[PDB]
């Protein structure tokens, strides 16, 4: 695993990894790597 | 020279009404749901 995700050279060059990954991270040299970040978009306050 | 003597009889009534409201949890909604499936396949433990 030279990029060091949890797929190997071969996994990742041949294709054979889930399919909504981007081809770039076919690549063995791109991590398959998630970015998740979370935004708010408002807030409600409720006086008791 | 004065002597006095006063007896004095008291009925009374009364009526209270009251009401009360947390504003933070002020109600509780109850929503009526249906689920529908427009695909292929059936679905199994349906978690909406």
């Amino acid at each position: 695993n030279t990029a060091g995700d949890p797929y190997t050279d071969y996994q990742k060059a041949s294709g054979s990894i889930d399919k909504a990954i981007k081809l770039e991270a076919r690549d063995p040299l791109v991590a398959a790597y998630p970015v998740v970040g979370v935004g708010m978009e408002n807030l409600i306050i409720s006086t008791n | 020279t004065d002597n006095s003597t006063a007896v004095q009889d008291s009925n009374g009534e009364s009526w209270n009404t009251g009401l009360s409201i947390n504003k933070g949890e002020s109600a509780y909604i109850n929503a009526n749901v249906r689920y529908y499936n427009t695909g292929t396949a059936p679905m199994y433990k349906v978690t909406p």
